[PDB]
């Protein structure tokens, strides 16, 4: 603690991701709902909006 | 530093909220992704290190 | 024989299938695809890319 600011251990974590290009696990907090056929809609499929 | 650890992280929900209200983490920028767009996509492969 | 009108029909063909196959060029953004950029981005960064 004698040491100045900039030299106090800092605690650091990175996280890591692919983007879309994988059968996706981690998903967020939103709620699914049933498909729908032979209508112009638009689909949130695993996030390809 | 130099026998950091690797950890993975699947099979989860994504509630990166309760982690960027947390008070102890006064740094919070991400690059490839917005750090307020997290809880909008679903992920995989994701790991952490320490 | 006559493949003077051939030739005609092939180039606009080459010519207008050349932009279909364009849009999958990234022109030096993170992907070719808008609705990934404007889901992974805060408003500034999206508009640059």
């Amino acid at each position: 603690p004698t040491y100045g600011v900039g030299h106090q251990p800092y605690r650091v974590v990175v996280l890591s991701f692919e983007l879309l290009h994988a059968p996706a696990t981690v998903c967020g907090p939103k709620k699914s709902t049933n498909l729908v056929k032979n209508k112009c809609v638009n689909f949130n499929f695993n996030g390809l909006k | 530093v130099y026998a950091w650890n690797r950890k993975r992280i699947s099979n989860c929900v994504a509630d990166y909220s309760v982690l960027y209200n947390l008070a102890p983490f006064f740094t919070f920028k991400c690059y490839g992704v917005s750090p307020t767009k997290l809880n909008d996509l679903c992920f995989t492969n994701v790991y952490a290190d320490s | 024989a006559l493949g003077k009108l051939q030739d005609v029909v092939n180039h606009n063909a080459q010519a207008l299938n050349t932009l279909v196959k364009q849009l999958s060029s990234k022109f030096g953004a993170i992907s070719s695809v808008l609705n990934d950029i404007f889901s992974r981005l805060d408003p500034p960064e999206a508009e640059v890319q």
